[PDB]
């Protein structure tokens, strides 16, 4: 159906010891597609997915120099905002920057995004409207007057609309046999007695891509979202994703239990029972 | 593709 | 300033079978600052073929990283994921259950 091309930016000032760490991180959908890390030996962008290594010089190389734009920016950024706050010179702080756009289901622009934390907490955000901006707090304010006057956000705009989703296109064209799979998950159940009187179901969803998934337990076809475990959607860490949801079942009640799973890749969701 | 454009806070 | 501890999760990629090669994994997430220190261990001893996922963040600006090796579990072998983290006052130890 939809899909997103996003940009994640983390810049961790070291005072004393040197400049700051600077890490580029890019996904289509839940797939990384390229990274950039101020440490590393390559001073490049790098390739993350292999459909993307096939992209030529020209394509690495003005990745490389814009990664390498947006770490000097934070750079700068981490001092402006010690400036904005009243901070002193030593002490650590975070600068994170995401952007990037969603695509509907015909791969036309749905919505654009870009904003910025500072140790943690919201910054600056463009707004829904893709013309205004969430200043936090007076700090923010001074950010927003400056784009407000520049007109940022105008500027911006056309990427989200523009590139971002020419490339967001252009990249699942290119990568159609990875961001365009629906790979279903492979289910089952485990039993486990807890004690002389009830004992677990935990029901398995595997090896499914995208991320996006819907796992429930029914007690007589009633939803038991009060009374089920359920783990944070994980990586498997070869492009697909796992989750479990469990139930404790009181002795002889397991008939009365109905796992039921929802994926883009299944045409119908999944009941399963003991 | 990354935004081409410097932008400061 | 803000400070997030780390959700843990200690798995397989695929189903442990005794003696079929798999990958352990330590899934860290929805903590901040990013500085964090994550080890795999076999029975308590660190292991040294041990790599992690670039630095990412969700939307609520929380960090996530999956440190992970190639083992072949054993029914004996006990497998662990030691986390350390300016949120936690001792460092803290996940044991690995092939069912979670």
């Amino acid at each position: 159906g939809s899909h997103s091309m996003r940009y994640f930016f983390t810049s961790v000032s070291r005072p004393g010891r040197g400049e700051p760490r600077f890490i580029a991180v890019g996904y289509v959908d839940d797939t990384q597609f390229v990274r950039f890390d101020s440490d590393a030996a390559s001073q490049r962008m790098e390739p993350r997915a292999p459909w993307i290594e096939q992209e030529g010089p020209e394509y690495w190389d003005g990745e490389t120099r814009k990664v390498k734009a947006h770490s000097q920016t934070h750079r700068v950024d981490l001092g402006t905002l010690r400036g904005y706050y009243n901070q002193s010179e030593a002490g650590s702080h975070t600068v994170q920057r995401m952007y990037g756009c969603d695509v509907g289901s015909d791969w036309r622009f749905l919505r654009g995004y870009h904003q910025y934390a500072y140790d943690g907490k919201d910054y600056i955000a463009l707004k829904e409207d893709l013309r205004s901006w969430t200043a936090a707090d007076m700090a923010a304010q001074t950010t927003k007057h400056k784009w407000e006057a520049a007109h940022v956000a105008e500027q911006l705009r056309a990427y989200l609309e523009g590139t971002c989703v020419e490339w967001l296109r252009r990249y699942l064209e290119n990568g159609k046999e990875t961001l365009q799979r629906t790979d279903a998950p492979k289910t089952h159940m485990t039993h486990h007695a807890v004690s002389d009187h009830e004992a677990t179901l935990r029901c398995w969803a595997l090896s499914f891509y995208p991320a996006e998934i819907t796992l429930t337990w029914q007690r007589d076809g009633e939803d038991q979202t009060q009374d089920t475990e359920l783990v944070e959607t994980r990586p498997a860490g070869d492009g697909t994703f796992q989750k479990w949801a469990a139930v404790v079942v009181p002795s002889g009640q397991e008939q009365r239990y109905t796992c039921h799973v929802q994926h883009e890749g299944l045409p119908k969701p999944l009941t399963l029972r003991w | 593709k990354l935004w081409a454009q410097c932008v400061q806070l | 300033m803000i400070q997030r501890t780390p959700k843990i999760q200690v798995y397989s990629r695929h189903p442990a079978e005794n003696g079929k090669s798999n990958f352990l994994n330590c899934y860290v997430s929805g903590f901040h600052p990013s500085d964090i220190e994550v080890d795999l261990l076999k029975n308590g001893e660190r292991i040294e073929k041990v790599e992690h996922s670039d630095l990412s963040f969700s939307k609520d600006w929380s960090f996530y990283l999956l440190y992970y090796t190639e083992f072949t579990p054993t029914e004996k072998d006990e497998y662990a994921c030691r986390v350390n983290h300016v949120t936690l006052s001792q460092p803290k130890i996940v044991k690995w259950d092939r069912d979670m």
